[PDB]
């Protein structure tokens, strides 16, 4: 349990959805609670706040202090940098930065109901798999019709490293249960996800009784002249 | 009375759907869509450029069919945001079998007049392309 | 040969190609050769210019003005004016305007060989169809392949006003003389057709050996999932 | 206003098929409307009809008479000539023939209407094609149900000469514009075609909706 | 670093991939790695293993006391005791048993591949998803045709407690990436699961490239105008 410096990166929400993301620099494997200074070397935005120490599972403390107001930075892929006085022994430093450079944008695919499960009339999982994202954090929500799901409803699981060979990728499911009546009504269900290195903000796909399989399909093709114009 | 799933422009394939009930039981519901497709008889290997070969083989992927390119807005608790629809709109222009009416497509032409030649851009979907 | 004046329109070349887009202001009938006064209501600065007086059968002289400069004001639906003063007398006045009512551009409608001289290869005719317009000229130009094909050897007719009610509208055909061996080898050709009521300055039609269909012809339609998920 | 005589062919109205075809020798660039004697050496009997003056339109004057009696000789070679004394001062000669030394018949093509016009229903464009006359006048009509249609229903296009070297032809175009739906229905279009150097009085050529066509496209729909 | 003493019951896979199940007795909260003699009650059978040489991060030792041959006892659903007593505690005493109040046998679904990746080349994805009683633990693994695929070409899911009253249930979610030639080719992949009450300890569930309920799609030509 010696002293120990790092840096706790901005929350995913904050910076997509929220409207203030801050960064905060922790000290932990202190014996010394309190004392301890925390500067951060971009001083401008709003002051950091330093938080109360706090002692962990062995009885060291930890001890932080957060910087606020760092979205507008941290959009343009900026840094930051923190150098911390430990409340004993010495002069420590670290820095972050919101920048991988090696980043694959989010596949989000939708799995509708087994036939087993839709069969009985009973509930339905609606499972959402998004698919390669390299800074690993995800933002997982469900919408019903237009209005947002409540999130004690979601199994969101967290986020594991692909096999393979390769850039690196992971997989994040969600699973939403839903209430077979009301598929069977026609309500529309999506999922939301979230992600920095992807344009416009968030992604979303959605699924109904319609968009899922088939039974029997009708195909007719026509053959087309004309000037080959699409009207 | 069918649902519109898809409505593409380049490759016409209006997929309308509908839930037609069955003949076992009036609880119970079939699904069965209606994917109509339109092949161009008379199309280049592709429609920008007229110096291409004509157009003997057409595949759709379902996929490519339904697709939604169009941000749209989300009640997300107090944020309204927009949204991405697919994974696939990622611009290299797609392959694309049929003109879309509401594009303008043309192409270049070396034109002499007055003894000089000139780079005049002209239509190949004359009656569309106006403002 | 009695004393008259008469206003003459830019030429469509000089209107789609180039820029030196211009208006004629013309006398006739006088029975003198000495310079006449034009005056031009536009009021420019750029030098309005009077150029050479010619003599005709009858030994009439007809007399001409040039305006140049008469582009942006012809594409806005701009009018233009002219006031002569004769030698021989007072002074006579008229005026050009734009039809910014009926302008309607032309459909063009591009046909292969007959069948009875196909049949025996030889020389080939091609054929444009430029109809449904309604502005006295048009520009039609011939191509080879991906290359301008040389006046002297497409023959155009000029614009003779349809049949029936409605807005005046115009046709015009024109062939071009085609080499048998570049058409069995499947050079391409095609019609370019200029005209101001378009919104694109000209239009363009294509002819190859496969603008019509070979005995032997069949299409691949493939329909990729089917079953799968519409979003 | 310069003296100056000339003989106007006849005309191919009325001539391969017309009863009574005429000659007509003018005289332009006179003064004087008046006194001008068109005496007329083919020596067939018959007395040519003294027209009243016109005049141009700076006065100069064209005085001119006609000569009943061409085709019967005209058509054979015969050389018509004219001799006219001039109203003021002089004579003037010229004479008027069929020339048979370098005549081509004609070749008459007609052209279905295009698939980019009969996929919107309307009125199709269904046009003949008239290439290698010898000299530039054509007689162009059409037939619909094989009855004659009115001048008025025509698009025809001035001869003019053809491109290329070693010869010395004409092409002519026509356009008609036909309701799709009598296309549609199988009624029958000609496109009839007149000029002198011809074995007949009509050559002519038809079109309908039929021929044979490459049009059994296998369309190979295949679910994958 | 205060005392304590906690029962560790047999990884599952002690008790279904073959039998080689104990019981860990943990005494934590140790200043001295000799620790604590401890006792036993499991039934019988006298096979104790101690491993004193364990520390935290905070410094402190904990040590592990393997009791072998308690599989017979979970398949029963008997329980096991355990004590210690510490020069630094005094007495330690714990219990452990197989739950059965609201064991329930499992539900595994599958989910065949999404549609894009069936469009595309390359690669796709399978998705075994299955549903948990209260006293969870699951083995996922898949299967190649009849072969067992490495662990290292999972990518397997912790449970989460499912939303509702009445029962706690969990659901587990694990990918498997198919190449598409073997998918098209008709190569066969299954989900194996193995759970505590199934009587068979593993169940399975099959993905071909045909499955699902087969459809009579109809397809027609219109050689007739109109275009689109
Ligand atoms: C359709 O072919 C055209 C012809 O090249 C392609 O589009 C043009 O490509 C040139 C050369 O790269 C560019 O300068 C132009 O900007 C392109 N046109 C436009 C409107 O952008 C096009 O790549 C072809 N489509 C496909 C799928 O191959
Ligand atoms: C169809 O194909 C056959 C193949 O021999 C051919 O004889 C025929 O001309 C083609 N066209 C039509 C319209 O049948
Ligand atoms: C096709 O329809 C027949 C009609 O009785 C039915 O028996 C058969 O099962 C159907 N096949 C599929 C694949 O749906």
């Amino acid at each position: 349990c010696q002293p120990s410096l790092s840096l706790q990166r901005p929350a995913l929400e904050d910076l997509l959805l929220g409207s203030d993301a801050s960064i905060t620099c922790t000290l932990n494997g202190l014996r010394n609670p309190e004392g301890a200074v925390f500067t951060w070397e971009p001083s401008t935005g709003k002051d950091a706040v330093q938080k109360k120490a706090v002692q962990n599972s062995c009885g060291c403390y930890s001890v932080s202090s957060v910087l606020p107001g760092c979205a507008e930075r941290w959009n343009s892929g900026a840094s930051f940098k923190c150098t911390v006085t430990h409340p004993e022994s010495g002069t420590l430093t670290g820095t972050i930065a919101k920048v991988t450079v090696n980043t694959f944008p989010p596949q989000v695919h939708l799995l509708p109901p087994p036939s087993e499960e839709l069969a009985l009339n009973e509930l339905l999982s609606l499972t959402c798999l998004v698919r390669a994202f390299n800074p690993k954090e995800v933002l997982v929500r469900w919408l019903h019709g237009n209005e947002e799901l409540s999130p004690e409803s979601y199994l969101v699981f967290e986020p594991l490293k692909e096999p393979g060979e390769g850039a690196t990728t992971y997989l994040v499911t969600s699973v939403l249960r839903v209430s077979a009546e009301t598929w069977k009504q026609g309500d529309q269900y999506s999922c939301m996800v979230g992600h920095e290195a992807l344009p416009m903000n968030f992604t979303q796909k959605t699924i109904d009784r319609l968009s899922g399989k088939p039974t029997n399909v009708s195909v007719s093709v026509i053959m087309s002249e004309g000037d080959g114009i699409c009207y | 009375e069918a649902t519109i799933l898809a409505d593409n422009k380049c490759m016409c394939t209006r997929v309308t759907s509908r839930i037609i009930p069955s003949t076992e039981d009036p609880n119970e519901d079939i699904v069965e869509r209606n994917i109509r497709i339109v092949v161009p008889l008379n199309n280049r290997e592709n429609i920008s450029d007229p110096t291409s070969p004509l157009r003997r083989n057409f595949v759709y992927h379902l996929s490519d069919v339904c697709k939604k390119c169009d941000p749209v807005e989300v009640e997300l608790e107090d944020q309204v945001v927009t949204a991405t629809q697919s994974n696939i709109c990622n611009e290299v222009p797609e392959t694309c079998y049929m003109y879309d009416r509401n594009k303008c497509y043309t192409t270049m032409v070396p034109l002499r007049y007055h003894g000089e030649t000139k780079m005049v851009q002209a239509a190949l979907t004359p009656d569309s392309c106006y403002p």
